[PDB]
């Protein structure tokens, strides 16, 4: 699969009377989950669970209500796989790919704010044809590329090409020019945008520069970060 | 910021 982080406290258990949620976010077999875990901090057991999204960039929803039908006991730790999609209402965030979440139980309505990890965003289909790559790359206006630079890494191509198609980030082609290893790939968000990219690397310098052409450029900054975390771990 | 629902009743 692609990269998922461990998760992290989303709501402390002393903003929310004892509720403690905690997440992550998934992409499997092409579906995107929010994978959560609500522990109860509380003297009491909690009940009547549900969940929502806000108005959000990408327009991200949960496909089904919160499947906890249970109570939650005191010091009872349970792990819930919310299934999402993208067909909700839309709205550009600040950050972009800011969540802001509504969770209630018996005892309250409670909200909170989580960034979803690009990546779970790119969609299985993202393969650029090269000729349609090389066209596309000419054709995106030429202040719509950002350079970013991929700091202390020292993985070699073959490494790099493979861990970034486990997240559905293509290489389309590859070009060795003065020992400079070039590496040119599309992703394909779930809005349908675009991101092309020419990575380089070279022996030498453990610093990788990566070129981003999308035809929304606001996006880059979070492909690289993206692209970061990929490669990190 | 109150922009959430959770309605008791609401068919």
């Amino acid at each position: 699969g692609g990269y998922v982080a461990p998760k992290a406290v989303w709501l402390p258990a002393v903003k929310a009377k004892g509720l403690e949620i905690s997440g992550t976010f998934t992409h499997r077999q092409g579906h995107i989950y929010m994978e959560m875990n609500f522990t109860n901090k509380a003297l009491q057991h909690m009940t009547d669970f549900a969940i929502q999204f806000n108005k959000n960039s990408f327009g991200v929803i949960p496909s089904t209500p919160l499947a906890i039908h249970t109570p939650l006991m005191p010091n009872q730790s349970i792990d819930v796989s919310l299934p999402l999609n993208t067909l909700g209402p839309v709205m550009k965030m600040e950050p972009l790919n800011n969540l802001q979440v509504a969770v209630k139980n018996n005892i309250d309505v409670f909200y909170f704010s989580c960034l979803i990890p690009l990546n779970v965003l790119f969609v299985e289909d993202g393969k650029m044809e090269r000729q349609v790559f090389l066209a596309t790359w000419k054709d995106i206006p030429n202040e719509n590329e950002l350079q970013f630079q991929i700091k202390e890494c020292h993985l070699n191509a073959d490494t790099v090409s493979s861990k970034l198609q486990n997240n559905n980030v293509y290489t389309i082609a590859k070009r060795n020019v003065e020992g400079q290893d070039m590496l040119y790939q599309s992703l394909k968000l779930t809005n349908g945008i675009w991101i092309l990219a020419e990575l380089r690397i070279q022996p030498g310098n453990p610093n990788y520069t990566l070129s981003l052409k999308c035809r929304a450029p606001e996006v880059s900054q979070y492909i690289y970060q993206v692209y970061d975390s990929i490669l990190k771990n | 910021n109150n922009w959430a629902d959770f309605s008791s009743t609401w068919p």
